[PDB]
């Protein structure tokens, strides 16, 4: 399986993200927003491409190994690889 | 095996069935995606008496052969015990032969119904 | 899009009860259809693939079943260390969708 680590676990912070692949993913990484007790939502598919209806303060970066996520949305986020069998998440950042 | 997403766009690019007949690579990965789960070794057996083998579900009465199926044509003459293979080289190889044109891709009903006309690139994005 | 619609919405059962769990695609999506497991404190993780193959060291007691619109994850002999929420997912029309997740907490 691709492990996919993000750090840092959590962070407290007042109104940039990464995840590393174990493997070359090339730009197959995506981001979701998960709330508690709710779905995690599709925020970024393939490193940067926006879906339709998250705003424009939520941005995306990077390809082979090394993601980046940047900064209501107090939420844990999570990276996903969808381009290798497995599937794979992160573990989060809270 | 099951491919992934990404792992099956560049193995079927290697073998040249990007722009195939005028139909770009996410095409073709679409298509295995509802045929086979992106899994070499899918089987289904149809009613009509016929069996669909591998990645790309390829016939037993018309393309290859498995010995249990009347009026076998095997136009790809292979055997269809060998199309299950995590090389996808022989079923990449019968696909090939199957569309001969710009409609030949209708030759699998779930691209048809599920794949025509969609944004297929969506497949391949990120790869 | 396509809307999944899970249920239910969680449940409590005992050691060894069989339970399942229903994922209802708005349109045909073949057996486009995965499961995910979320412990508590952790990513979700994928426990079952395309309705019906299941992950390596996944244990036998999980299972799933659907093609179409219409589809199951059975766990046959319920265990306490199965305490998660489970998500269905759709990945075969972008963008993939999950359902609303169904809470499983044991005796």
């Amino acid at each position: 399986d691709i492990q996919m680590t993000q750090s840092p676990s959590s962070l407290s912070a007042s109104v940039t993200i990464t995840c590393r692949a174990s493997q070359d993913i090339a730009a197959a990484l995506n981001w979701y927003q998960q709330k508690p007790g709710k779905a995690p939502k599709l925020l970024i598919y393939a490193s940067s491409y926006l879906q339709s209806g998250v705003p424009s303060r939520f941005s995306g970066s990077g390809s082979g190994t090394d993601f980046t996520l940047t900064i209501e949305d107090f939420a844990t986020y999570y990276c996903q690889q969808d381009g290798y069998y497995p599937a794979t998440f992160g573990q989060g950042t809270k | 095996k099951v491919f992934g997403r990404c792992e099956l766009a560049a193995a079927m690019k290697r073998h040249g069935l990007d722009n195939y007949r005028g139909y770009s690579l996410g095409n073709w990965v679409c298509a295995a995606k509802f045929e086979s789960n992106f899994n070499t070794q899918a089987t289904n057996r149809n009613t009509d008496g016929s069996t669909d083998y591998g990645i790309l579900q390829i016939n037993s009465r018309w393309w290859c052969n498995d010995g249990r199926t009347p009026g076998s044509r095997n136009l790809c003459n292979i055997p269809c015990s060998a199309l299950l293979s995590s090389d996808i080289t022989a079923s990449v190889n019968c696909a090939k032969k199957i569309v001969s044109d710009g409609n030949g891709m209708n030759a699998w009903v779930a691209w048809r119904n599920r794949c025509k006309g969609t944004d297929v690139q969506a497949w391949i994005r990120g790869c």
